[PDB]
RNA sequence: UAUAUAUAUAUAUAUAUA
RNA sequence: AUAUAUAUAUAUAUAUA
């Protein structure tokens, strides 16, 4: 679609990762897609697949890493 | 050894609400009372005579219980509006006296009064010693009368005539009704009672006590398909997935996990493996059959229009696709794919068998590639089936007070499969002109798979018929035919899959979930008419009670929400005030309307007979004589507002051009206010010699406002001090400004006492299904609405 | 496609104040249209080529 | 006078990428 | 006495008492 009439765009953020827009509003945009597929389907199997896929994002909005230096971690 | 290093992640709550299905939705928990409903309450007030002075008895007088009145006219219509929402949810649906009955402490025989506090009200009078007489020996006869033919009951009560009218409704305006076995077996629906396959059966016949509840269960007052394509779109696919749960599954695949181990150990004894008498195919399994006798039955019982998904390239999809077409109607298929479906039959198999050119069909011609092959066709056994496709429609009858959309008759018998077979055969006698020879045995192949399986063929349009018929006598809600948004993608390689793999084994759905079916559709039917109405009685109650300045986006927000399938965040406020101007025009149901009259009548007379507010004052720059009362003494009151110009303090707040009352009090004009004003006791004489009540209106001329004004209600009498004025000197008290308030009522008891009735036991039941134990006549011999039986075919 | 039912009004601060910048540079106009005519009259009987 | 149908094997390593 | 996540293509190799 490269013509004299158009603009082409191209950006590269940053850090993707330990951006402000991905602590928050990425992990409850993808919770909230996991309530209205909860009601899509009807099996005890499915939407148990799919609490669990849930609940890796929960627990995943706070989270901490473990690196040592010296003697304390 | 740790250390911690947190920070600071900023808090994002993203609006939403949780949205349950059909299945898991609680019916409407059935509110009983506990104690009556009381707005009013007897006090003990001293008594003034007529010279001033305090007297030896005192008296008893209606007060309000907790009066808390906001000031201005505007505020008190909003409170009045919060008072119709709190006898809303204290109204009861049964209310039994047995469990509210206390003992009278004191009467002839030991008998029982209907309340704690009318208990505790008739020994306040018995023990108090400034009571007459005859008040005492009223209490004494003061019992309940009981009656154990008719099991109805008269217990006395002691309330207000206001408190009275609101409990006599509660009690004779109640919704049960009595409930035995000959009206257990009218709940279930007629399509299923009066059918052979199944057999109905209970154990337990229920007294002539029991009584049920029972749901208002009248159609959608609102057109809610009528241009309402986001709503409906969503109350479909939430009532697809319901019946998508109750679709059985079919024979030939579901079997418990320890049969697989019951049939692999005898199955190198018994050589039983080209039983099943089928030709594979590539792309053929049974999970596939099982998912399109799903979609086909739960996508016409809720009406969501399906999509057809195929390649062009698959002869066998499109010959299977011919059975599609003729059995479910062409409303259904969606334009945009049905077209595409029924064109790619024309261009492949149908055409090119007679030798004719293949149509040039361009996109939108207001005519589908079958109502314009019917008449560019020249054969009778194909042009009958073409026709027969172009009118396939369903057939809009209203059957036990609910319209549903019944099938063609020759489709629940089977019949339409013999116009498809008898036309599949001669375009397979033909000679294909124009097209090489291996395509004329590709297709004389495929479509001889189809015709080899005529007698498994006209039958699962038998069960595909019947298991529609069936659970489509549970349903509750009026389903109507209008397209919907979203789609449901039935993919056409997978009827091949249902065409090819069925056999021998009725699949009927069993009465245990039929029942269930039912209770879901009467739970959210009931859901939804104890909505609407909950949400039309605040909307008129709103309209009638003058709230110009209530936004009533509030009272359709929670109407969608209680209705647990809508998400209301993604509704904006053009789908919501729509909806008011549509429940405007309902008529609120006869329990509301009946209470809210019962509070529009005397809505001035919980209003007028409370302190803190009142309800304007007179202003009259002239020496009047204030009236003699025997619960204040001497007070400047006025009962009427008679006589004098009067200015609406609603409106002076509400437009705010106050040259009107500015010029109107420098000038001295006799001005009556009127409003909802919080008026201060003075209850000193010397100040009302000093004219104190003239000297608070001033603050309206240097002060534009106006809710800063407090009217001087004087009250002269004996405990006041200073009072030796009025005894040594001849003069009655004379002020220039009076308030419009209104005097208590006396709390006269032989006039108050009221003799409640009730029954004596109900013995209240949630649901009627768990007594009526059903269960399904052996699938080998099951009966079609024609009385021959379904999967026939050896 | 996105207003809602809450109305806007000028506030008579910002009314009135929109009044005295179109006054005072209505004024202005008009008084510098007779300061640049008087002068320009000015230089023709005094004869000023 | 007649020459069949159908699109995503698995595992580890390696490089390019995110 | 011994640390290297996940996905996408691509190539090399491998299956056996
Ligand atoms: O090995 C990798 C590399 C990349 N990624 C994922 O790819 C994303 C984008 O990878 P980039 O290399 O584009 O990240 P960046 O924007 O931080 O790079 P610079 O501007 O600082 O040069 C990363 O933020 C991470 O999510 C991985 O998951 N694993």
């Amino acid at each position: 679609f490269l013509s004299n009439n158009s603009m082409v765009l191209y950006t590269d953020v940053s850090q993707w990762d330990s951006s402000q827009h991905n602590t928050q509003p990425f992990r409850k945009g993808i919770i909230m897609g996991l309530d209205m597929l909860a009601n899509m389907t009807n099996d005890a199997r499915v939407i148990q697949t799919l609490n669990l896929y849930k609940q890796t994002q929960i627990n995943l909005m706070d989270s901490y890493v473990q690196i040592p230096d010296g003697n304390v971690i | 050894q740790y250390e911690i290093l947190q920070k600071t992640i900023p808090t994002f709550e993203p609006k939403e609400s949780i949205l349950k299905k059909l299945e898991d939705i609680k019916p409407e928990q059935v509110k009983k009372q506990t104690k009556l409903f009381r707005i009013f309450e007897p006090r003990q007030l001293p008594v003034y005579r007529a010279n001033g002075e305090k007297e030896l008895r005192n008296r008893w007088y209606w007060k309000l219980k907790r009066d808390t009145l906001p000031d201005g006219d505007y505020d008190v219509r909003e409170y009045f509006l919060n008072l119709y929402d709190q006898v809303l949810t204290e109204m009861p649906d049964y209310l039994l006296l047995k469990d509210m009955a206390v003992e009278n402490k004191n009467s002839r025989d030991a008998g029982k009064v209907v309340d704690s506090e009318t208990a505790a009200i008739c020994d306040a009078i018995f023990q108090d010693e400034e009571t007459e007489g005859v008040v005492r020996r009223f209490i004494a006869e003061m019992r309940q009368r009981v009656q154990a033919d008719r099991n109805v009951v008269n217990y006395p009560s002691i309330l207000h005539p206001i408190d009275h009218a609101f409990n006599e409704y509660f009690l004779q305006h109640q919704l049960v009704e009595p409930l035995n076995n000959d009206i257990i077996f009218n709940y279930i629906p007629e399509r299923i009672r009066n059918d052979v396959n199944y057999i109905l059966n209970m154990d337990r016949n229920l007294p002539s006590t029991a009584r049920y509840i029972r749901p208002n269960l009248l159609q959608d007052r609102l057109n809610l398909h009528d241009n309402f394509e986001s709503l409906w779109d969503t109350i479909t696919t939430s009532n697809y997935i319901l019946a998508r749960s109750v679709v059985p599954d079919l024979k030939e695949l579901v079997s418990t996990e320890a049969q697989i181990q019951k049939m692999s150990q005898d199955l190198q004894l018994e050589a039983l493996t080209i039983q099943s008498e089928t030709q594979f195919l590539t792309g053929i399994n049974s999970q596939a059959a099982n998912d399109c006798f799903k979609t086909l039955i739960a996508a016409m019982l809720s009406q969501r229009t399906m999509s057809l998904d195929f390649v062009t390239t698959n002869y066998m999809s499109l010959i299977s696709g011919m059975w599609l077409l003729t059995v479910v109607p062409n409303d259904m298929f969606i334009r945009e794919s049905l077209v595409a479906c029924q064109l790619a039959i024309i261009n492949t198999i149908i055409y090119p068998a007679f030798g004719m050119q293949r149509m040039h069909y361009r996109n939108g011609d207001p005519q589908t590639p079958f109502q314009i092959a019917e008449q560019q066709i020249q054969n009778f056994q194909v042009a009958n089936w073409l026709h027969f496709v172009n009118n396939n429609q369903f057939r809009q009858v209203v059957i036990d007070g609910v319209l549903n959309q019944v099938l063609n008759d020759n489709i629940r018998n089977g019949h339409v499969v013999n116009q498809l077979m008898e036309a599949l055969m001669q375009l397979s006698r033909q000679q294909f002109p124009t097209m090489p020879v291996d395509y004329k045995r590709s297709i004389q192949r495929g479509i001889l798979l189809l015709s080899n399986r005529l007698g498994q063929l006209v039958d699962l349009t038998r069960l595909l018929a019947y298991n529609y018929e069936t659970l489509m006598a549970c349903i509750t809600m009026n389903m109507q035919h209008v397209q919907t948004l979203t789609t449901e993608k039935l993919q056409l390689t997978s009827v091949t899959s249902l065409c090819m793999l069925i056999g021998n084994a009725t699949v009927i759905p069993s009465p245990q979930t039929l029942f269930h079916y039912y209770n879901v559709n009467v739970n959210f039917h009931s859901n939804y008419n104890e909505r609407i109405n909950d949400a039309v009685a605040i909307i008129t109650a709103a309209n009638r009670l003058n709230l110009y300045q209530k936004k009533m986006k509030s009272i359709v927000e929670d109407f969608l929400k209680r209705l647990q399938i809508f998400d209301i965040s993604r509704v904006p406020d053009d789908q919501m005030y729509r909806l008011r101007d549509r429940l405007r025009l309902l008529p609120v149901e006869i329990r509301r309307l009946d209470i809210f009259n019962l509070i529009l009548m005397n809505m001035e007379q919980i209003e007028r007979a409370s302190d803190k507010i009142a309800q304007g004052v007179i202003i009259a720059y002239r020496d009047m004589q204030l009236e003699r009362d025997e619960m204040y003494g001497y007070v400047n009151i006025a009962r009427n507002l008679d006589g004098f110009q009067q200015i609406n303090l609603e409106e002076l707040m509400r437009t705010g051009d106050y040259a009107q009352i500015t010029n109107m009090l420098l000038n001295n004009q006799p001005v009556a206010l009127v409003g909802a004003l919080p008026f201060i006791t003075d209850s000193s004489v010397i100040s009302l010699v000093a004219k104190l009540d003239a000297t608070v209106f001033a603050q309206i001329v240097k002060l534009r406002k106006v809710d800063t004004l407090k009217p001087i209600l004087y009250k002269i009498n004996s405990d006041s001090n200073d009072f030796y004025l009025v005894a040594n000197y001849d003069w009655v008290p004379t002020s220039t400004t009076k308030v419009y308030k209104q005097i208590p009522q006396q709390f006269d008891f032989r006039a108050s006492m009221h003799m409640l009735t009730s029954n004596l036991t109900f013995t209240v039941y949630s649901d009627l299904l768990a007594f009526v134990s059903a269960d399904t006549v052996e699938p080998i011999n099951a009966v079609a609405f024609d009385n021959m039986r379904i999967m026939n075919e050896l």
